[PDB]
């Protein structure tokens, strides 16, 4: 006679929940618990709804109850683990998942959640193993399948790549059509060939998650400022980010807040992360007009209240669908204008985002349908890097002519340093090669060059020559850790050699320092063609992660490349990573997802970068950087043009010297690394948006001055 | 061995 009154109420609550009547769902659940307090299923369902609402504490209460009533409730163990994981109790979530797997060895969801924990912690083989186990238990598991696909992309395991991609598109279509949450994360949707509508829709659903979480607050709409009267005519701009610290975003824009014009702007910085003690956070705190630690205010309602009370006119989302994001603050709309700027290379798909700050090269109006927001164009490029501030020691270089009778090489033994000129002025016979006010000094093979090479070869940390401090490029962390992270400018003269990284002393070096997930079989095919067409040339990659290295090599061997044609290096500290890019000849950008910060890094080294812009924002950033640089010859309209440009740079050494010098000059001459100019143009765009809103208009595309 | 030791030596 299984049906009871409580069973009926729990069902009716399930129906109202699938209808989207979440409040009626919780009311009916609670009524069912009233009829039957020891109703384990009602406890579990109410806990699931509460966890979806963000009421994690009460949800954990109800999950623990439901598991008290039914100790074999494996699903309740798995969902309690999920709630504890959302509460940052990773140990408790792990225990929940393993207890569920112990109780029911056939339960796939717990295996998938364990794989999720492994993947979050960086154990990709373990995550792959547990995802495979879950899919073996439950072959139709879209979440496990998509997460496994991302793990394989991370490690560059392209076995059955085409079938995997087609299944991914089919799964996304099926879940969109059935109004379930898509199993592909928006940040990953740029790596798969979905329609631009598919990517926009995934972004929309993930923003709807934030909307559902903020609805429980029942906050009224905020009264937004209609003029700048209360702020002395200053536009109040608040940058919201979890990356004020040692994070790439700070490496891009840390100088921007201090360069804002105080007469017309008031700069607020809302950190979603605690102080990590690094100089990036210190700089942002000390240069912004106001720093607000929203990490002390976990309640999205109260943090949105603080943003509103500060009187922000333009709120800037620099997190998007990345880690540490709190888009719930933006879903509460505490500011009249809300704009996506820098950290997320994609659309938010969400209504609470008015603008996305981009440029004509990254997002031409033709593809304005990819983005839910209105386009707000920067004059040259929306990308910026702080390299001129973080690494001024790479503005000039010098080399040693190790190969006694060797035409001058610019990237085999390189020296950098703030005091390099004084050191060279202490040297007897420095030769000065003019590059067509810019020049490269060359140290001939003296006892001094022999001492430097001995320091490099013997693996010594540092030496002294004529009272000057000479440092091994591999020993920066041992000399000044702050210098290695980019928190400080190095105070010694650093030596970087190809011998340090196994690069050919006599061959062309193609480099790509991006995370290996940006590589797909088509990209490796193009690189293989380029390597075949250029003799002795090698490709320089990073162990990013190291478990991806064998995969690449295996595939590279099937295409006819010996293991010696690809040189892998470990990931280095930031300063060493940017510095060692000088050793390469040409960088080959990933077409599937361009190197964005990596592109800035390689261009700062003076290394020409070849890109093929795609359709997604992430696939066109390198092209936009190259246009802003003034190097249109490095942008390819197709795969064949990409390969042709790469092999021309590799084989025509005079053209290679010309283009390398062009990049070496344009990285200073162009606005690409000019943070003051970028801040001023961003201020122009800000005032454009504010005047458009102040005239009573709804947000619209902002192009032309 | 040592983190500063190079991959190969120069002539
Ligand atoms: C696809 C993607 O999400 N790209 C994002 C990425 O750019 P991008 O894709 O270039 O950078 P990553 O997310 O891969 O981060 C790589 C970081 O590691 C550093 N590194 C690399 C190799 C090494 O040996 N040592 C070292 O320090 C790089 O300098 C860089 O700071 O970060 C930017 C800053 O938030 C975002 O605007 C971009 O949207």
């Amino acid at each position: 006679s299984c049906p009871t009154h409580a069973d009926s109420l729990n069902n009716l609550a399930n129906i109202k929940r699938e209808q989207g009547n979440i409040e009626e769902a919780v009311r009916l659940y609670r009524k069912a618990l009233e009829v039957f307090p020891e109703f384990a299923a009602a406890h579990s369902n109410l806990a699931s709804v509460l966890q979806q609402q963000g009421k994690l504490q009460e949800a954990l209460m109800h999950y623990k109850e439901a598991i008290r009533i039914s100790p074999t409730f494996a699903d309740a163990y798995s969902n309690m683990g999920n709630t504890l994981k959302e509460m940052q109790d990773v140990q408790g979530a792990l225990q929940c998942y393993t207890r569920a797997i112990q109780i029911n060895p056939a339960f796939a969801d717990a295996h998938s959640n364990l794989a999720s924990i492994h993947k979050d912690s960086g154990n990709i083989p373990e995550a792959i193993a547990s995802y495979r186990t879950a899919l073996k238990l439950k072959p139709d598991f879209p979440d496990a399948y998509c997460n496994l696909a991302h793990c394989l992309q991370i490690v560059c395991d392209w076995t059955d790549y085409d079938e995997r991609m087609k299944k991914l598109v089919s799964i996304v279509a099926d879940q969109l059509e059935k109004n379930r949450l898509p199993s592909v994360h928006p940040h990953h949707s740029m790596l798969y060939p979905l329609s631009h509508g598919f990517r926009k829709a995934i972004a929309e659903r993930h923003g709807n998650l934030c909307l559902d979480k903020i609805n429980v607050l029942h906050k009224p709409p905020y009264e937004h400022p209609k003029d700048l009267k209360l702020s002395d005519g200053r536009l109040r701009v608040g940058y919201v980010s979890s990356d004020f610290g040692n994070h790439p975003t700070s490496h891009l824009m840390q100088s921007i807040p201090g360069m804002h014009n105080p007469d017309k702007f008031e700069v607020f910085c809302y950190a979603l992360s605690p102080d990590d003690g690094t100089n990036f956070r210190v700089k942002v705190m000390a240069e912004a007009n106001h720093f607000i630690d929203l990490s002390q205010i976990p309640c999205n309602g109260k943090a949105a209240d603080r943003i509103h009370q500060d009187g922000i006119h333009i709120l800037v989302n620099m997190n998007g669908y990345t880690k540490g994001a709190r888009n719930e603050l933006f879903a509460l709309r505490p500011a009249p204008i809300q704009a996506m700027w820098l950290g997320y290379p994609g659309t938010s798909g969400a209504l609470f985002m008015d603008y996305i700050i981009t440029d004509q090269e990254t997002s031409p109006a033709e593809v304005a349908e990819q983005y839910s927001e209105k386009l707000a164009y920067m004059p040259h490029t929306f990308f910026i890097g702080d390299h001129a501030n973080m690494f001024p020691h790479l503005k000039k270089k010098a080399v040693i002519d190790f190969k006694s009778n060797g035409h001058i090489y610019d990237n085999r033994i390189v020296l950098n340093g703030i005091d390099l000129k004084a050191f060279l002025d202490s040297l007897p016979d420095v030769k000065i090669v003019k590059m067509k006010a810019l020049n490269m000094p060359v140290i001939p093979m003296n006892t001094i060059a022999e001492a430097v090479i001995e320091m490099i070869n013997r693996g010594q940390i540092q030496i002294t020559i004529n009272g000057f401090s000479i440092s091994n490029g591999l020993a920066t962390t041992q000399i000044n850790n702050k210098a290695a992270t980019g928190e400080e400018v190095p105070r010694t003269i650093i030596v970087t050699t190809r011998s340090q990284y196994g690069l050919p002393e006599d061959a062309i070096v193609y480099c790509n320092f991006n995370q290996l997930y940006k590589i797909d079989p088509s990209t490796l095919q193009m690189w293989a063609n380029i390597l075949k067409r250029v003799p002795n040339s090698v490709l320089w990659l990073l162990r990013f992660p190291a478990v991806g290295e064998p995969n690449i090599q295996q595939y590279a061997q099937n295409m006819g490349l010996p293991q010696n044609r690809i040189i892998f290096s470990p990931v280095a500290p930031k300063e060493e990573h940017v510095r060692r890019g000088q050793l390469a000849d040409v960088c080959l950008d990933t077409p599937l997802c361009n190197g964005h910060t990596t592109g800035m890094d390689v261009l700062w080294a003076g290394t020409p970068m070849v890109t093929m812009p795609g359709e997604t924002l992430a696939s066109r950033v390198a092209a936009s950087q190259l246009t802003c640089l003034g190097c249109l010859e490095l942008i390819a309209k197709n795969r064949q043009e990409y390969e042709d440009i790469a092999v021309k740079l590799g084989t025509d050494l005079e053209y290679l010297k010309k283009v390398r010098g062009k990049v070496w000059k344009q990285r200073i001459s162009s606005p690409l690394f000019n943070t003051k100019q970028y801040t001023m143009e961003l201020e122009r765009l800000y005032l454009q948006m504010w005047e458009h809103y102040a005239a009573g208009n709804k947000p619209d595309h902002m192009i032309k001055p | 061995q040592r983190p500063t030791q190079p991959v190969y030596q120069i002539q």
